[PDB]
Formats: structure tokens, sequence, C-alpha cells
């Protein structure tokens, strides 16, 4: 809100618009990373209403009709475990492309094509398959006769139900595991935090607000007075950008991380150790 | 105490014998008006950025614009979710997405030879016909060739300090050596970038003894 | 529009040198944006003040510059590296890792040189045409279980077959193709057919 | 080039570049995998 301090602004070349193209260009990055780590299924299966999967009891990890959204129970869980657009300079937050409700429908769409086809649904076409074969399969997989499952199935049964119990029950008592996803939070919080604090910083001039200057000086020490002031805030912002790239390529770093395991550990059976 | 923005009755706001409140910024969020003692509200104008949904020119020439974050009820004019949008019909479909918008909107240009925006579709649905005693096999086969293309390395580059600061100057590079050691410091990380862009190249190519040949 | 990846490089390393030279055509303050025009009009002490100035902004331009450059130095070898482990493993080997060397069961690649970038072309396996049958995870024949050697029981309505997982090849049950552990019993889900013996 | 400003020519040419693809290719069909081990 000012027509004279962008007249001093322009004479610093095409400062401006570096800033507005590297941010573009996170933004674009940041999309993608997840539109390539969940978008990996080209149909959009479903599971079958009768759930007789050989004992098996997947039906905390499955969707729930009954919730407003259609996520699921560990899903309602992870959200409600994370922790926190106010501000009013030249700052905006911009939606993403894929609402919470899209993640859930892929997410599901995945789980419900892994229970039912195995990986054969990653290389061509669903192939339907009893998941007690299914299971056998897995085991020989480890080099393990499938003899041990069919003659123990009740007993694996019963080991993943409990398993599956005690996952739900450390996540809805713990709340410090969830540290890697608060962080990513925490920090760009602090950082707009203070990119909005350093507004009020005097940078060697009489006063840190341009209307206090504009209205009690003359324009050629005003300028003067005003120089200071844009220097100190195209270095902040310089700054601010800086740090916002390094983000940004630590966390594509750990996208791709993130795609690579969800192409290999669920779309198949992996042999690399740990 | 000048500026502008939109005055509103807060009677939320107390201030026994407070004259102004502010924020964590040096912007005041309220004041006290000095003829008749009640407290106002001071809440920016709204703002935001302008985009542009348009086909390539080649196809034609008409646009739609979408004020991101901006309840235009103040400005066929639509309102989504990620801002406001007009020049586009609201379609009850559901396409693949073309021309994305956000929060689940996508644009694209039909035949009518308008442009719609809709919220796009995942993918067709499917449903297998899963049983505790049935199986698939598959009885043919195909094979198929993929593309991916990836770089490597990027365009090497170096530059002059003095050529560059201080152009055929004398006087000016005599004040430039004020600094100190600006210029090398540069340089240097210019070699690295250099010498890792043919370390790059001899990493990907250069992994075979000997160079083999095919038969005649 | 297949090799956007290869251009984006270019593309971008003309745009940051492009806007290099032009910053040279700023004032950042001072009276003229040439230097010769102001050591040809002031005296020296505020044509100095004036150079540095300038002397400021340039140094801040190419300090801007380096920066992004770094950036994207890191960025173009974290990508080499990934084309040199596709190269050592997809090309000189048979990768088993899903969906690394291409959608499918991979076979093959050939590599292929193009302006500061690198191509494959994955060679896949992909089933095509699908049938429907009726499994059973094991089979007695006199009170005991006969499970597959490798492959899965299949049946057409009236007949039992054991063939391969991945491709349909039928082939009458035998002792050769099966092997027995225990009764059947425990087995759930167990459908008994005789067994021929050679 | 005009302001102090160089680019330099890269270490492999485009027809070095070429042969190793190539080299690699003829193992690759004539060899199989066994040229990546040994011999
Ligand atoms: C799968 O597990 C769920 C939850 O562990 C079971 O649902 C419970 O069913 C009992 C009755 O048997 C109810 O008393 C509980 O309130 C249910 N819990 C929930 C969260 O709904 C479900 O029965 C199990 N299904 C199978 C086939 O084992
Ligand atoms: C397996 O699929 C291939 C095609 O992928 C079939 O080959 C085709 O057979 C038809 C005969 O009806 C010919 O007209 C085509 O020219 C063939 N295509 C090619 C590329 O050769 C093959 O017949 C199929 N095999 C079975 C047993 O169904
Ligand atoms: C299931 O497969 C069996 C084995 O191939 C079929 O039995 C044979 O069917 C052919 C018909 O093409 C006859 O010529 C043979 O004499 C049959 N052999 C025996 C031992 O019966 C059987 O017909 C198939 N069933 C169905 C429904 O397709
Ligand atoms: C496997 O074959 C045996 C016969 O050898 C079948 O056993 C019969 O089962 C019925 C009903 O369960 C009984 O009434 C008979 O007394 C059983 N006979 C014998 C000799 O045990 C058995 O049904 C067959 N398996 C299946 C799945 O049908
Ligand atoms: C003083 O302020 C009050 C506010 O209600 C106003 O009514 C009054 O006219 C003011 N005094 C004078 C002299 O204008
Ligand atoms: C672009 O225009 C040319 C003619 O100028 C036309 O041949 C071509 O099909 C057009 N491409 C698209 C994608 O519309
Ligand atoms: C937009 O403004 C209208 C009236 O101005 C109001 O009824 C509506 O609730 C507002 N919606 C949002 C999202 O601000
Ligand atoms: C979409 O459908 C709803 C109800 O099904 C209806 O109210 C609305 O007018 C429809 N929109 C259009 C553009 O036809
Ligand atoms: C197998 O049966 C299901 C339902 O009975 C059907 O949808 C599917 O198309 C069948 N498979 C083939 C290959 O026709
Ligand atoms: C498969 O399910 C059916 C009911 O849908 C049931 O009658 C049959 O016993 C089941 N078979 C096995 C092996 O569990």
């Amino acid at each position: 809100d000012s027509t004279e301090c962008s007249n001093l602004l322009l004479q610093y070349g095409s400062f401006c618009t570096q800033l507005n193209r590297a941010l573009t260009g996170i933004a674009v990055e940041q999309d993608k990373n997840t539109q390539e780590v969940f978008a990996q299924v080209k149909q959009i299966y479903k599971t079958p209403p009768i759930k007789d999967f050989g004992g098996f009891n997947f039906s905390q990890i499955l969707p729930d009709p009954s919730k407003p959204s259609k996520r699921s129970f560990i899903e309602d869980l992870l959200f409600n475990k994370v922790t926190l657009a106010q501000k009013f300079n030249g700052l905006t937050v911009l939606p993403p492309l894929l609402t919470d409700e899209m993640i859930a429908q892929y997410t599901s769409a995945l789980l419900a094509g892994t229970i039912t086809s195995g990986w054969t649904f990653g290389a061509g076409a669903a192939l339907q398959i009893p998941f007690a074969m299914q299971m056998a399969y897995r085991f020989n997989g480890i080099g393990v006769t499938q003899n041990v499952l069919y003659e123990n199935q009740k007993l694996i049964a019963n080991q993943f139900n409990s398993a599956i119990g005690k996952i739900q029950d450390s996540l809805s008592s713990t709340a410090s595991a969830l540290g890697k996803l608060q962080d990513v939070v925490n920090q760009n919080a602090q950082a707009l935090n203070t990119l909005v604090k350093q507004l009020s910083s005097n940078f060697g001039a009489i006063s840190s607000v341009l209307n206090d200057i504009l209205s009690r000086l003359d324009p050629p020490e005003a300028e003067v007075q005003i120089d200071r002031l844009i220097t100190g805030r195209l270095q902040s912002l310089q700054t601010y950008v800086t740090q916002q790239l390094i983000r940004a390529a630590e966390i594509r770093a750990s996208a791709n991380l993130a795609a690579t395991k969800m192409s290999e550990c669920v779309l198949g059976q992996s042999k690399r150790v740990d | 105490l000048t500026g502008t923005g939109v005055l509103t009755e807060s009677n939320k706001k107390f201030l026994p014998f407070q004259q102004f409140g502010r924020d964590i910024a040096d912007t005041t969020d309220a004041v006290r008006d000095p003829q008749t003692l009640e407290i106002l509200d001071i809440t920016p104008c709204s703002f935001g950025g302008v985009s542009v949904i348009t086909p390539g020119t080649n196809t034609s020439n008409q646009v739609a614009v979408l004020y991101q974050d901006v309840n235009c009820t103040e400005v066929n004019v639509f309102q989504t979710r990620a801002g406001c949008l007009i020049g586009a019909e609201h379609v009850n479909n559901s396409y693949e997405c073309d021309i994305p918008i956000g929060a689940g909107i996508c644009a694209s240009y039909q035949t009518s030879q308008s442009i719609i925006a809709y919220t796009m579709s995942l993918g067709a649905e499917n449903s297998v016909a899963y049983s505790n005693n049935s199986i698939a096999i598959p009885t043919n086969f195909t094979i198929s060739v993929t593309t991916e293309i990836l770089p490597v390395s990027m365009t090497k580059t170096s530059v002059d300090c003095t050529m560059y600061i201080c152009g055929d100057s004398t006087e000016c590079s005599n004040l430039l050596l004020q600094y100190g050691s600006f210029c090398t410091q540069l340089n240097r990380a210019l070699t690295g970038i250099a010498v890792e862009q043919d370390k790059n190249t001899q990493e990907v190519f250069a992994q075979v003894k000997q160079i083999y040949k095919t038969p005649p | 529009s297949a090799l956007g990846k290869l251009q984006d490089v270019v593309n971008q390393n003309a745009q940051a040198l492009n806007t290099l030279v032009k910053q040279l055509s700023s004032n950042f303050g001072a009276i003229s944006s040439v230097l010769n025009d102001i050591l040809s009009r002031l005296d020296p002490p505020e044509a100095e003040v004036q150079i540095d100035r300038l002397i400021t902004g340039r140094l801040q331009s190419l300090q801007t510059y380096v920066t992004q450059q770094l950036i994207r130095a890191a960025e173009i070898r974290a990508s080499a590296n990934l084309a040199a482990t596709k190269m050592s493993e997809c090309v000189l080997g048979q990768s088993k890792r899903v969906d690394f060397c291409g959608k499918g069961y991979h076979l093959m690649s050939f590599p292929q040189s193009a302006p500061h970038g690198v191509v494959f072309l994955h060679v896949t396996y992909v089933p095509a045409q699908e049938k429907n049958f009726t499994t059973a995870p094991a089979i007695c024949h006199d009170g005991k279980a006969h499970f597959p050697r490798e492959g899965v029981f299949v049946s057409n309505g009236t007949h039992w077959f054991v063939t391969q997982r991945n491709f349909y090849e039928p082939q009458i049950i035998t002792t050769d193709n099966t092997f027995v552990s225990g009764n059947c019993d425990v087995v759930i889900g167990i459908v008994n057919n005789t067994v021929y013996d050679p």
C-alpha cells in the first residue's frame, strides 16, 4: 500500500519475479510428489461385500461407510494425532489438488486390490485368488514350505488379529510416534512466523512503518529512509526463499523414498533385507 | 494512525484503559473511537492472485479467470473451494483432469465449444469377482517396450569477477578489492560444479572395461 | 513433447544466464546503469558512492545466481545417481524389483544416449487373456495330503490338473508333481481326487 | 560469452558416449549378463 515505495523498488531490476517463479516451482513439485506417490493404480477396485478371507480380519483397515468421510479406523486415529492462513500480509496458502477423500480412495483401491489379487494387479490386470493360497505363495517366497501355513492357518490368523489389535492400541495410546510428520509442519509454521516478525525492524531508519515516514518527511529524505527498509525486507525474503528451496529438496527426496517403498513393498514382495 | 482496512464493531475486546490493540507484527488490530468510546476491529481488505485457465491458442482464444481465496460476492460467475472462477460453466459429470485448478476441481474445453469446470474422477470403477475357491490364470502373453528418459549432466559454466562487476574500469577494480575474497569463493564453487558434471557422466556411462563389437 | 525432461534443463539454464546478463541494466539506486557515465560526469567523492551501490547490487546478483546453480547441480546429481543405478541393474542384469525397470515383469533393457541425458528401452512381459477355474489347497489320495511342488491345482469343472501360476499349461497330477505331508483332516478346503502313479 | 562468462566443453565428446552405448548394447546382445561380472 505505497505507490511511491514501488517506484524505488522497481529500480532493483527483476528481483521480484525470481522469488515468485521459485515458489511456483516449489508448489508444482509439492503437488507432483503426492500425485506420483499415491496415483499408482489404473483403476479403483473395491472389496466384495462378504469378508471370507480365510479367518483374517481386515475390518480395522478397510474404509468405514458409517463415517462422514470414507476413511478407515486407523486413518481416523492418525488424523487426530496431528495438530495444526491467519497471516494477512502478502502471504497466501493454496489448497492441494487432491483432497483427503481422494487420497483415502486411492489407499482403499490399493488395499482392496492387494487383498484380492495379490501382486498380479501391479503388472497387468487384477486376477482373483483366495487369500489362504496367496499367503502360502508368500511363505513359499521366503523358503518355507506351504504345508506350514496350510496346517497352521488358524494360528497365523489369530496372531495377525492380535498384532492388529496391538498396533491400534499403540497408536491410540502413545502420541509421540508421529514426530516425523509433526516437524514438517512446525518448521514451516516457525519460518512463516519469523518472516512475519521481520516486518517490525527499524533496519537503520527512524520507524518501521511506511505510512509513518511518508507523513513526516520530505521525498528527498523519505527515499533515503525507505531504502534501508527495502534492503532489509529484500534480504529477509531472499533468506526465506533459500530455506524453502532446501527444505523442499529434502521433502522431495523423502517422497521419492516413499514412492519406491510403495512400488516394492506394497505391490509385491521384497527380498531386500530390512 | 493512517492506513486502510475494514472497520467492524468488536464487542469481544474489552480495553478497560488501553487505547489501541496490536498483533505479532507492528500492525494495529483494534482501536477506540476518540469521539465516542467503543472498540473497533480492523481487518484488512481481501486480496489474492489471479490465474487464467486457457486452452491452447492453437485451438481457440477463450479464457476463464480464477481469483483464488476470494469470496467474490463483490467481484457466468461460479464459486469453488479454491477461489472463484468466472468464464466457465459448472458440469455435474466427472472426467479425467485436463487443466488442474485445485481442491479436486479441474477445468477442460468441451466441443458447444465452451470451457467447463468439473470434479475430477480418479479412475474407472472395477470390482474383482473374489471367491474362496476361484482362480484366474492367463492363457496368453504380450511383449511391450517402454521408454524412460532422464537427464545426467547440465551445462558447465564459469564467470569472471572483475570482468563482470567492474568491466574495463581501473577505479572500479580499485574499490572492488576492499571487500576481500568474495571472488575466489565463487569460482571455487563453480569449479566444483563443473567437476561433478563430468563425474556424473563418467559414473553413468563408463561401466565397461572393454569395447565390444557385434559380429558382422 | 516426449523429451520435456531434457528440454527443461536447457530452458532453465538459458533463463538463468539471460537473467544474470540482463541484471546489468539496473540502476540499483544510482544515477546511471553504466559506470562510464558516472566516472565522466561527477567528482570522486560521490562517484565512488554510486560505484559502491552498483557494486553491492551486482555482487548480490552473482551470489543469488551461484546459489541457484548449486541447488540445481545437487538435484541433477541426485537424478544421475538413479540413472547410474538403473544402468547397473536393469541393463547389466535382470531386476526383480517391482516397477523399477518398467511396468510388468522385466526382461532386459537397452540404453540410448541423448543431449544431456539417457534413455532406456525396457522390454517387459505382460499377461493378456485370462480364464476362470476352481482351485483347492491340497488333495487327499489315500488319507494323505498332496501339495504341488510348484504351481496350483485347477479344475475345468470335471477334471483336476496342476499348472504353473504364470501360464495355463495343464498336466496330469502324479507323484512327480506333488509331495505328501501328513494326513488330510487339518487342511481347510481340501477336495480329494485320484492321483496317478507312473 | 560477452561479460566475462564462459561455457567449458565436456570432457567426454558425443562420439565417446555413442561408443559406450554401442559397447554396452553389443555386450548385452551377445553375452547376456555374464559380461558384467567377469569376461
Ligand atoms: C473383526 O474385528 C472387529 C473388531 O476387533 C470385530 O468387531 C467386534 O465384534 C464384536 C462382536 O463379536 C463386538 O462386540 C465389537 O464391538 C466389535 N468391534 C468393533 C470395533 O466393531 C469383528 O467381529 C471381527 N470380525 C471377524 C470376522 O473376526
Ligand atoms: C495369443 O495372442 C497373439 C496376439 O498377441 C495371437 O496372435 C494372433 O493370432 C491371430 C489369429 O486369430 C492372428 O490373426 C494375428 O495376426 C496374431 N498376431 C500376431 C502378432 O501374430 C495368438 O493367436 C494368441 N494365442 C492364442 C492361443 O490365443
Ligand atoms: C475338462 O478337461 C478334460 C481333460 O481335457 C476333458 O476331458 C476330455 O474332453 C475331451 C473333449 O475335447 C474328450 O475328447 C476326452 O475324451 C476327455 N477325456 C476324458 C478323460 O474324459 C473334459 O471334457 C473337460 N470338461 C469341460 C467341461 O470342458
Ligand atoms: C474323501 O474321500 C472319502 C472316502 O474315501 C470321503 O469320506 C466319506 O465322507 C462321508 C461324508 O463326510 C462319510 O459319510 C463317509 O463315511 C466317508 N467315507 C470314508 C471311507 O471315510 C470324503 O467325503 C472325501 N472328501 C470330500 C471332501 O468329499
Ligand atoms: C465531545 O464528544 C461527544 C461524543 O459523544 C460529542 O457529542 C460532543 O459534541 C463533543 N464535544 C464537542 C464540543 O463537540
Ligand atoms: C496446432 O496447429 C497446427 C496448424 O497451425 C495444427 O496442424 C495442429 O494440429 C495443432 N495442434 C493442436 C494440438 O491443436
Ligand atoms: C461468502 O460471502 C457470503 C456473503 O458475502 C456468505 O454468505 C458466505 O458464507 C461466504 N463464504 C465464505 C466461504 O466466506
Ligand atoms: C446437478 O444435480 C443436482 C441434483 O442432482 C441439481 O440440483 C443441479 O442443478 C445439477 N446441476 C446441473 C448443472 O445440472
Ligand atoms: C470369471 O467370472 C467372473 C464372474 O463370474 C467374470 O466377471 C469374469 O469375467 C470371468 N473371467 C473371465 C476371464 O471371463
Ligand atoms: C467358501 O464359501 C462358501 C460360502 O460362500 C462356503 O459354503 C464354503 O464352505 C467355503 N469354502 C471354504 C473352503 O472355506
